[PDB]
RNA sequence: UAGGAGGGCGCGGCGGCCGAUGCAAAACCCGGGGCGCGAGCCCGGGCGGAGCGGCCGUCGGUGCAGAUCUUGGUGGUAGUA
RNA sequence: GGCCGGUACCCGCGCGCCGAAAGGCGUGCCCCUCGGGGCACUGCGCUGCAACGCCCUGCGGGCUCUCCAUCCGACCCGUCUUGAAACACGGACCAAGGAGUCUGACAUGCGUGCGAGUCGACGGGUUCUGAAACCUGGGAUGCGCAAGGAAGCUGACGAGC
RNA sequence: AAAUUGCCGGGAGGGAAGCGGAUGGGGGCCGGCGAUGCGCCCCGGC
């Protein structure tokens, strides 16, 4: 429950990349679609204008997917599908899945606090 | 198991001779830094007296009557001053054979009619000059990076000279210096292993790059100030 | 396939992949061989030499009967006789083997034989046949 | 049988020291660097103490 | 900036694992990589690098041939990454031991009744591991009848390159561009 | 046309799409014959299910000339010499052709 | 297991059905694998417990407490299952269990692979059965 | 840019595998918390009250901001002429 | 003085003592000969730098979410275009529908089966969930194995650098 | 569901608004938002 984690995540970017021009208009959602515009100054890039994702921003390697938890997630569905989790509980981190009943996350927590595994969802529906 | 048994006796064989074999690579360490110690030591006493001749002649012809004329430098440093940007073809290539591909890079260079004539053609965008012992150390300590297996390595240590070269009888960084400064034999081997110095760009600022250095700029011969320069480079 | 087609692609790319400046309209070529003497003449008369014009004479109703005459070299022929004979056989004596139940009219002759004899028995023959198998000391029976 | 012996040794990029004012890295490089300091050194010495 | 072409990096490219999903011919390529990287036997190198291809790229090789290039070499083993196919135009063939991706069941019922080996990779790999008294053969790649469509034009001169042609017949490609009799000889 | 190619030798300028054949009835038409056989059978119970005999013959056509096949009746030469009257063979499973030429 | 490891590897690598992917097929991809007779559960050749003829298993038993099974596969009775697996109920003391655990996983030259793993599983196993017996007393997050 | 290729995200089925579901499924909303450079994905809250996913293989009527695009709805215009 | 790093090797530590500690402490050679310096024989193992704080359910911490203020940047997207922010055209807004597909011939690339053969494609027998599946025929069906000729016709005699 | 509108609470406005990069001030929000355990050791039983 404690996490093997011992090198600092530092993010080049938290702002997300939203499509450029979502803003005026309310039909384009927020998800980015890249300008394929001939006169696109986004595409072109001037200074001032929506920046696009590089691969330049990616993160580092051993510190990609993880939560400020330090761990990084699993979802399950079950207990069964938690206790696949035991030997790893200082890298990993169960979620129980967005569609389970209480009753079933009930036994889901029950057995996590045992196993000794970090939940992000042992408040959920209750 | 015999297949156990079998593979820790090749295990302890191999064990035992990495073992013989760091011994020997000790010994012959030990006895190689007296060597490299030795040479040092000949070259620092030979630059010395070089120095100490040219004024003895110099002084000499004087009192003579006539006058002496130094042997003109064998070797140019040759540093590119303008970018990748806009260049004649015949420039390109020119810069592509002079290794400088890439805005401040510094190389060494033999004199010959061949090599200046093809500076003459690129000189607008090269400021060249003859380095000094300072200037030769110090660039390839501080900046000294091999080409070796094409992969660029830096030599922080005498062990990479053994590798790239020693072939050619040159064991040490003093080896290297030396066979570059005072010209020799395999100096053409000695100057393709060398990577193409990355400099830094110059300190105090610059003059203006599009004049000639006889015309207040800094492209062309600067004979010696390429010495003045280099620090500023580095 | 639809999952593998590059147009799926080239979703989002406003040509679709045929340009700019110069689209892809209907047929700016012509319906096929359009223009076989005129504009696509450089390529009828590099890649195709010999398309236009009129060679030969006419046969009238031919029938590919009466032009069938399937061949064998001479190298096949002992593929022809099974193991147990030709293991009955010595010196002077020699598989008769003919073609005809093979379904092979014509006996070319391409290829080597071995020293041992043979007689072929075929509808037709080459000369090279023939002085390959009378080299290797075999004969000939012509049937039909 | 005529595989050869395994190399399990990374070597990896080692850390660059200063060789011009590190002298425990300088010796590496010229082990003469250290007798070249001393006698000059050792000159000024009597060229100094003589006035 | 630096003057490279492309950044320097390579433009050139070589398969470096195999399209082919097959489980046997993944398990020859870690063999292999294992024999190349360990034993440094160019041999093993080269069939590694054979195992790399297509189909196109290695042809079937036939007995005839494998008997050309093996008369009087019997105490060497043949090794061809491909395929060997039998041949009726041979009468004698050596007792002869050869180690191949795949032996038609005529070809390979023609070698052991002739009294040699039909080896695969695996079992070569054991008594060659460096290649020891081995004997790497190819097959001819320029053999495919799709070879011969290749070149320089079919119309161009000094060219002998087959054109496509639907039938041949007097009506399909005959009479302008080949034959002076109506226009000019290509 | 464009690079080398084989010429284009397509026969679709007609309104070939109200002529297409498809062949989805094929299993149902295997089923059907099957049936007809079987019922054609119980109904000639108990004659044998080939029908009447036919000829040894040879195929015409230098292709084929040396390759027998089954023909349509034997001649009435052959029916007059094997004591089986013209007008009985077809009576007895037999069948009759008074066309063929016996040389 | 007829054909041997590595061929069985090879042909369940990439879909078997203890097999959880989830987060799809990009750098983000998880992979666990939830077969009773793999250690750190983790879906790779080397603990497999299905590409492979010598398997080592750990489970907190039936009901029952502190009862911890150790199973290894037999590497003859391949084609046998039902009897293909050892299994021994040990409901000794920690060190007395660990003891035994080496002495049929690495001492035996069995498979000395999971030497370490083996262990780590008993103890989080033995653990497990602890808590739980008596609940959570610690929080074991410092 | 035109253009090409590779690896992925997403939609709807089919053959298998793993499951969720009246202790609340699908769908939809949120100033909710995250993960990914990105397509997107995971979880919380709410309404909702019956079905739904994830993985491998495989397929297809699969990804919208434009076409004086089609249909439907709704604005300013305008309480104005 | 500024920025970065903080140790599995380079360094460093123990294996002796003195020293809280920086550190000093021995022998023998060479050197000047004060001061003092140079070199020397080298061995085992180990091998993630420290000190003190502040907060700890808080009026706290910080947030990738929201609003606002200030500074710098900042023309309106798509598009034909050598050149679009254009006094060039389309575009009021939202929702859903919406555009390289399917078929015959061919071609290269790749995969798979067999390989001088390969195809079972039209039929037949079987098929107890089946328009599926499986078997069968070909001894000449297609393509390939032989080409040149306009046609009569002829049709590869065995490779060296 | 969205465009669109009303009320309620808040925010700001010297001839546009919107957007990008900085933080600053407001809100809304997060307890896996952030710890209290490890060895030795003395009983007293388990
Ligand atoms: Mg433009
Ligand atoms: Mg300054
Ligand atoms: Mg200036
Ligand atoms: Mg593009
Ligand atoms: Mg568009
Ligand atoms: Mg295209
Ligand atoms: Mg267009
Ligand atoms: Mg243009
Ligand atoms: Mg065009
Ligand atoms: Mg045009
Ligand atoms: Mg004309
Ligand atoms: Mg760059
Ligand atoms: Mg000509
Ligand atoms: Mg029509
Ligand atoms: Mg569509
Ligand atoms: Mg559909
Ligand atoms: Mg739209
Ligand atoms: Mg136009
Ligand atoms: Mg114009
Ligand atoms: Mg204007
Ligand atoms: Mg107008
Ligand atoms: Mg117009
Ligand atoms: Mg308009
Ligand atoms: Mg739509
Ligand atoms: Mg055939
Ligand atoms: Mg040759
Ligand atoms: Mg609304
Ligand atoms: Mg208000
Ligand atoms: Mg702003
Ligand atoms: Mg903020």
């Amino acid at each position: 429950a404690v996490p093997l984690l011992t090198r600092k995540i530092v993010k080049k970017r938290v702002k997300h990349f939203k499509r450029a021009h979502s803003d005026r208009y309310i039909g384009l959602k927020q998800s980015w679609r890249r300008p394929k515009g001939i006169d696109s100054r986004v595409r072109r890039k001037f200074k001032g204008c929506t920046l696009m994702p590089n691969i330049g921003y990616g993160s580092d390697k051993k510190t990609r997917h993880y939560l400020p938890n330090k761990f990084k997630k699993f979802v399950v569905h079950n207990v069964s599908e938690l206790e696949l989790l035991m030997m790893h509980n200082r890298t990993y981190c169960a979620e129980i899945a967005h569609n389970v009943s209480t009753k079933k996350r009930k036994d889901i927590v029950e057995r996590a606090a045992q196993l000794d595994i970090v939940v992000t969802n042992k408040l959920a529906r209750l | 198991p015999e297949k156990v048994i079998l593979k820790r006796r090749r295990e302890e064989v191999w064990a035992a001779e990495k073992k013989q074999k760091v011994a020997a690579e000790k010994i012959k360490a030990a006895e190689n830094t007296k060597v490299i110690y030795a040479r040092a030591e000949q070259y620092a006493g030979e630059y010395e007296a070089q120095d100490k001749e040219l004024v003895q002649l110099k002084r000499e012809a004087r009192m003579k009557g006539g006058f002496y004329v130094s042997p003109e430098a064998k070797l140019l440093f040759v540093v590119r001053i303008r970018g990748i940007n806009a260049m004649h073809p015949k420039t390109k290539k020119i810069l592509q054979l002079l290794r400088l591909r890439q805005i401040f890079n510094g190389v060494f260079l033999k004199v010959n009619k061949a090599t200046i004539n093809m500076l003459r053609r690129v000189e607008p965008y090269v400021a060249y000059g003859y380095p000094n012992l300072k200037s030769v150390r110090e660039l390839i300590y501080k900046r000294g990076y091999g080409k070796l297996n094409k992969q660029r390595i830096p030599l922080a240590n005498n062990k990479v000279i053994e590798e790239g070269l020693g072939k050619h009888n040159i064991i040490c960084i003093e080896d290297l210096v030396h066979e570059i400064l005072t010209v020799g034999p395999h100096f053409k081997e000695a100057n393709n292993f060398l990577w193409p110095f990355k400099l830094k760009a110059p300190l105090g600022g610059l003059k203006k790059k599009r004049n000639h250095y006889v015309e207040g700029g800094d492209a062309g011969n600067r004979e010696n100030y390429i010495n003045q320069l280099v620090r500023r480079m580095n | 396939t639809t999952r593998f087609k590059k147009n799926r692609k080239k979703r989002g790319h406003v040509s679709a992949g045929h340009g700019r400046v110069g689209k892809h309209r209907k047929h700016p070529g012509g319906r096929g061989n359009a223009g076989g003497m005129h504009h696509h003449r450089i390529l009828f008369d590099k890649y195709h030499p010999g398309y236009f014009g009129k060679v030969g004479m006419r046969y009238f109703h031919k029938l590919s009967n009466r032009f069938y005459t399937p061949t064998v070299n001479v190298e096949r022929l002992w593929s022809m006789v099974p193991s147990d004979k030709a293991a009955e056989a010595g010196g002077d004596k020699a598989p008769v083997v003919d073609v005809s139940q093979f379904g092979y009219f014509k006996v070319l002759g391409k290829g080597m034989l071995p020293e041992k004899p043979i007689v072929v028995k075929a509808k037709l023959i080459s000369k090279i046949a023939e002085k390959k198998i009378k080299a290797a000391g075999g004969a000939v029976v012509l049937v039909a | 049988s005529v595989v050869k012996p395994i190399n399990k040794e990374v070597k990896r990029r080692e850390a660059r020291k200063n060789p011009l004012k590190n002298a425990a890295a300088v010796l590496k490089l010229n082990p003469y660097f250290g007798t070249a300091r001393r006698m000059a050194v050792l000159a000024e010495a009597a060229r100094v103490k003589a006035r | 900036g630096i003057d490279l072409v492309a950044g320097g990096r390579n433009k050139r490219t070589k398969r470096t694992a195999p399209k082919s999903d097959d489980v046997y011919l993944k398990l020859l390529v870690k063999l292999y990589r294992f024999l190349v990287r360990r034993t440094k036997s160019q041999f093993n190198a080269v069939i590694l690098k054979r195992l790399f291809m297509s189909k196109t790229n290695r042809p079937p090789l036939s007995m005839r041939r494998l008997v050309r290039f093996m008369e009087g070499k019997e105490d060497k083993i043949a090794v061809i990454v491909g395929t060997i196919t039998d041949d009726q135009r041979v009468y004698e063939i050596p007792a002869m031991k050869v180690a191949a991706l795949r032996f038609t069941e005529t070809a390979r019922a023609r070698i052991v009744n002739a009294g040699g080996e039909c080896l695969t990779f695996d079992q070569l790999a054991l008594r060659a591991p460096l290649g020891q008294n081995t004997l790497l053969l190819r097959g001819p790649k320029n053999a495919r009848e799709a070879v011969r469509h290749f070149g320089k034009a079919p119309g161009v001169p000094h060219s002998h390159t087959k054109p496509y042609v639907r039938s041949k017949g007097r009506k399909f490609e005959k009479a302008r561009g080949r034959r002076n009799s109506r226009g000019f000889k290509v | 046309v464009k690079h080398n190619n084989v010429i284009p030798n397509g026969h679709f300028k007609k309104h070939w799409q109200n002529y297409v054949k498809t062949w989805f009835n094929q299993p149902a038409r295997k089923q059907r014959r099957r049936i007809a056989r079987q019922k054609k059978a119980v109904k000639i119970f108990p004659r044998p299910t080939s029908g009447p005999l036919r000829p040894i013959v040879q195929c015409q056509t230098r292709k084929y000339n040396m390759k027998a096949r089954a023909g349509r009746g034997f001649t009435l030469e052959e029916l007059k010499s094997a004591g089986i009257p013209k007008k009985l063979a077809p009576t007895i499973g037999i069948s009759v052709d008074h066309r063929r030429k016996n040389r | 297991t007829t054909v041997p490891g590595s061929l069985v590897w090879e042909l369940v690598k990439k879909n078997n059905c203890f097999l959880i992917k989830q987060f799809g097929n990009s750098n983000a991809k998880v992979q666990f694998s939830k077969e009773p007779n793999n250690l750190y559960n983790v879906h790779s050749y080397k603990f497999s417990g299905l590409a492979n003829s010598k398997t080592v298993a750990v489970q907190p038993s039936a009901g029952e407490d502190k009862a911890v099974v150790l199973s290894t596969t037999k590497t003859k009775k391949q084609n046998t299952p039902a009897k293909l697996q050892h299994k021994t109920l040990m409901r000794k003391e920690f060190r007395k269990m660990a003891k035994s655990v080496k002495n049929q996983v690495c001492d035996n030259y069995y498979r000395p692979d999971l030497t370490k793993p083996a262990l780590a599983r008993l103890s989080a196993v033995y653990r497990s059965l602890q808590v739980s017996k008596s609940g959570i007393k610690k929080k074991n997050r410092q």
